[PDB]
């Protein structure tokens, strides 16, 4: 069934599972036309498919050509997502295929269930967690590869960098969701925090800066401050 | 006009014959039902006064044999049986008719209700849904489960309705996932009509039989089947015009006949609102939409 605060450690057991987030699949800019009407222009998007135990991210880039000549694009986007997740599963060796797929939005359940009929033993699950994966396009290297794509493309990343050498999956996921929640609540501030000290760099093969253990504690504290703040700035408290 | 005589009535029971019903008291001198119209299937059904649990009954067609009812004190129910001795049966019935111990099937001449509810229902198809080949009539009751209910437990006592499942490989062509799920025309027309039912008459017959079992016995799996067969048509963008026109008539008479007080349990809010207001056929069921809005506007 649904994934929530009560069965949270299930994410870090040894049953392969993937989160699928479709927020950034269909992206548009809204603009005025010469006649003064409104129109949309699609921009490249991506499916965010993440193994929360290992950090492996299957970033399927959705090029704007997939929408050409199609109607009802927000509905199509959910089915395109399910098509691409199903194709990813079929592409993996049997022993790497997930036992569960957790969708971050309930509207993905029927599209994914229908595309996965061939896999009756893979459980498709919703979640009650409000996960911040929409903020993935605030990660500069992810945004860059999506915007530069000229054709459909899958790009593989480890969203934890090398953190698992020093910390557990549970802790790594908690750091990731704290970072993304901050980026979602106040992107400018969050990004200032992450880069303020130019002596800490991002390795070419990494997404995040090379903080020491002690610097991650300070970073993490600054992100909590931002989130609580913004929460005040918002509701006035 | 045919007759289903009753050996006796040893326990107090409400007896139904099609859409009619009457109360019989314990050991009342009741000996059956006469003037039953030839040309239709019929159902004779029972609810004991002491145990309203288990409505049960028998689907039959008097053209197929001479059937009678007898009370079995061991199994505790009124059983339908077939009399092979046609002379014994003519003799038994005439005797009952002369002593005026039979109720008359009370059809008003103007009234086409039963025809309209059973237009496509055939006894030979009933006997494939309800498997008991040694009898020419078919027993149904409130508790019997359907084949599909059993997949999700005694198979001899099941309702073998055609399995309909919108999230199944049978319903969804590889490579047409979105198309077939949002427009079920290929499942309706190719899989079900051309493949399984062979024609729309057999499809409507099963739909009508499922409704009648839901209504007369409160059979939950029959209600599920009825709604699934409605939803499969309404969720298809491409349906023959004659099928839509006939479906409107079928459903109109079903909604008209439904007891006003049973709408809460026999009508699925989601299906009816989808079918009348969202589906491809939202504008194709004028008679059904009008009676639903005037009789059950709460559900909608
Ligand atoms: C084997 C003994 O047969 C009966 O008792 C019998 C048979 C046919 C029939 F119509 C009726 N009846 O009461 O209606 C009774």
């Amino acid at each position: 069934g649904a994934m929530n605060s009560s069965n949270y450690a299930e994410l870090f057991n040894n049953d392969i599972k993937l989160f699928v987030d479709d927020t950034n699949v269909y992206r548009v800019t809204v603009h005025k036309t010469f006649e003064g009407n409104v129109a949309t222009k699609a921009i490249n998007g991506c499916i965010f498919t993440l193994n929360p135990k290992t950090g492996h991210l299957f970033l399927k880039i959705i090029h704007t050509s997939v929408w050409a000549g199609q109607k009802r694009l927000s509905q199509l986007a959910k089915w395109k997502t399910a098509e691409e997740v199903s194709a990813l599963v079929r592409s993996l060796p049997k022993e790497e295929q997930p036992k569960q797929i957790i969708v971050t939005r309930k509207a993905m359940l029927d599209p994914l269930e229908v595309h996965m009929l061939d896999f009756p033993n893979i459980a498709i699950r919703p979640t009650e967690l409000r996960l911040p994966f929409s903020a993935a396009m605030s990660i500069d290297k992810l945004s860059d590869v999506v915007m530069k794509a000229t054709e459909p493309q899958m790009v593989l990343f480890n969203i934890y960098d090398d953190w698992l050498d020093r910390i557990s999956s549970y802790t790594a996921f908690s750091r990731l969701t704290l970072l993304l929640r901050a980026l979602k609540t106040n992107e400018e501030s969050a990004k200032m925090i992450l880069l303020s000290d130019p002596t800490i760099t991002i390795k070419s093969y990494h997404l995040w800066p090379s903080f020491t253990d002690e610097q991650w504690i300070t970073i993490e504290s600054q992100m909590r401050d931002l989130i609580l703040t913004e929460y005040g700035r918002k509701y006035n408290v | 006009m045919n007759t289903v005589p009753f050996t006796s009535a040893p326990i107090e029971v409400t007896i139904g014959i099609d859409q009619y019903s009457f109360n019989v008291k314990e050991n009342q001198p009741f000996h059956g039902i006469k003037d039953i119209p030839i040309g239709h299937v019929h159902v004779i059904h029972f609810q004991h006064a002491d145990n309203s649990s288990m409505r049960y009954g028998y689907w039959f067609d008097c053209r197929m044999g001479n059937f009678y009812i007898q009370y079995d004190p061991k199994d505790g129910l009124y059983k339908m049986m077939e009399e092979r001795d046609g002379a014994k049966f003519e003799n038994i019935v005439h005797n009952f008719k002369e002593r005026q111990m039979m109720v008359s099937y009370p059809k008003i001449d103007e009234d086409d209700t039963w025809y309209n509810l059973t237009e496509f229902v055939q006894m030979d198809k009933i006997r494939k849904i309800v498997r008991k080949d040694e009898n020419q009539f078919s027993y149904v009751d409130s508790s019997m489960t359907t084949v599909q209910e059993n997949e999700l437990s005694d198979p001899a006592h099941s309702l073998n309705y055609t399995v309909i499942n919108f999230k199944s490989r049978e319903a969804i062509r590889p490579g047409h996932e979105m198309e077939d799920f949002l427009d079920k025309s290929y499942y309706l027309n190719t899989v079900m009509l051309q493949g399984i039912f062979k024609n729309s008459s057999n499809y409507f017959g099963e739909l009508q039989f499922a409704f009648l079992n839901a209504m007369f016995f409160g059979n939950y799996g029959s209600s599920l089947q009825w709604h699934a067969m409605i939803e499969l048509i309404c969720s298809s963008a491409t349906v023959p015009k004659h099928m839509l026109d006939k479906l409107d008539e079928i459903l109109y008479y079903q909604i008209k006949t439904l007891p006003e007080q049973y709408s809460d349990i026999l009508l699925n809010e989601r299906v009816w609102n989808i079918c009348l207001y969202s589906s491809f056929q939202k504008n194709s069921l004028h008679n059904t939409e009008k009676i639903m809005e005037n009789k059950y506007p709460e559900l909608l």
